[PDB]
């Protein structure tokens, strides 16, 4: 399948150069996988999702996207026009409230309710989720964060947008699940992006549209628009068998473009997902 | 948290 003037991120993701428009997928599309988004929840209602979206949980008074961020999220993972798996399955659960704030106790609580709550839903070809938050170190948000990634869960946490060695932030610093750094258009590493050894992958963050509240679209820049790139590509990779929970991320990273990326840090990988679509 | 969502962006 191809999508002609596809978001650049998409079409990104299926090329081995910059400057190209069309998005190439498999026609599967991540249909059978599901994708939690941990965030300030998602707009479930919007058309772009197609009826494929449901909140599972809220730890606030309402289970209502407030802000936008866990829409837009939601929506380069998997909605028709802006998703990188164009038929998977989402999964809500607001940990952030609609400052896009939250206390690193939620957090955990969120994390190990989908270890649970997967055993529940019906997602034959595997489970992702997608984590565009984080803050200062902290050895319990890792450990919830491995936790989640051993339960069977493929985990994707955005590395930061601190421009700073991602060592020193959570769940960034977890070695076990994937930490994505952003890169924009012009194959640079996007100027506020985190780096350091602890990163697994980089995927496109600067200037990504995407779905919005209010059933609109907008262009955001963040290490939290390059995650869903990652978690929607391992989704996708998952339905197609090429992969497992356990080994998407190193399977994405042995697959990804290698060495295209301008100022990256020595001691940072040089590495951008990529979906090695031919059709 | 502890991270974004503002919306008046740091570039
Ligand atoms: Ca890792």
């Amino acid at each position: 399948a191809a999508q002609t003037n596809a978001p650049w991120g998409l079409a990104r993701i299926s090329s081995t150069s910059p400057g190209t428009s069309t998005y190439y997928y498999d026609e599967s599309a991540g249909q059978g996988s599901c994708v939690y988004v941990i965030d300030t929840g998602i707009e479930a209602s919007h058309p772009e999702f197609e009826g494929r979206a449901q909140m599972v949980k809220t730890y606030y008074y309402s289970s209502r996207d407030g802000n936008g961020h866990g829409t837009h999220c939601a929506g380069t993972v998997g909605s028709r026009t802006y998703g990188v798996a164009k038929k998977t399955q989402l999964f809500g659960v607001k940990v952030l409230d609609d400052n896009g704030s939250g206390q690193y106790s939620t957090i955990i609580a969120g994390m190990d309710f989908v270890a649970s709550d997967k055993n529940n839903r019906n997602c034959p070809k595997g489970v992702v989720a997608s984590l565009s938050l984080g803050g200062g170190y902290s050895s319990s948000v890792n450990s919830a964060a491995a936790r989640l990634q051993s339960s069977g869960v493929m985990v994707a946490v955005a590395a930061g947008n601190n421009n700073a060695d991602a060592r020193n932030y959570s769940p960034a610093s977890e070695p076990s699940v994937c930490t994505v750094g952003a890169s924009d258009r012009y194959d640079r590493r996007s100027s506020f992006s985190n780096y350091g050894s602890v990163l697994d992958i980089f995927g496109p963050g600067t200037d990504i549209l995407s779905t919005w509240i209010g059933g609109s679209t907008r262009s955001i820049s963040g290490t939290s628009m390059a995650t869903p790139h990652v978690a929607g590509l391992a989704a996708y990779l998952m339905t197609l068998g090429k992969t497992t929970a356990a080994s998407a991320c190193r399977y994405i990273a042995d697959t990804a473009n290698k060495g295209d990326l301008s100022n990256i840090p020595f001691g940072t990988v040089n590495l951008l997902a990529y979906n090695n679509y031919q059709a | 948290k502890l991270k974004l969502l503002v919306v008046i962006r740091l570039k």
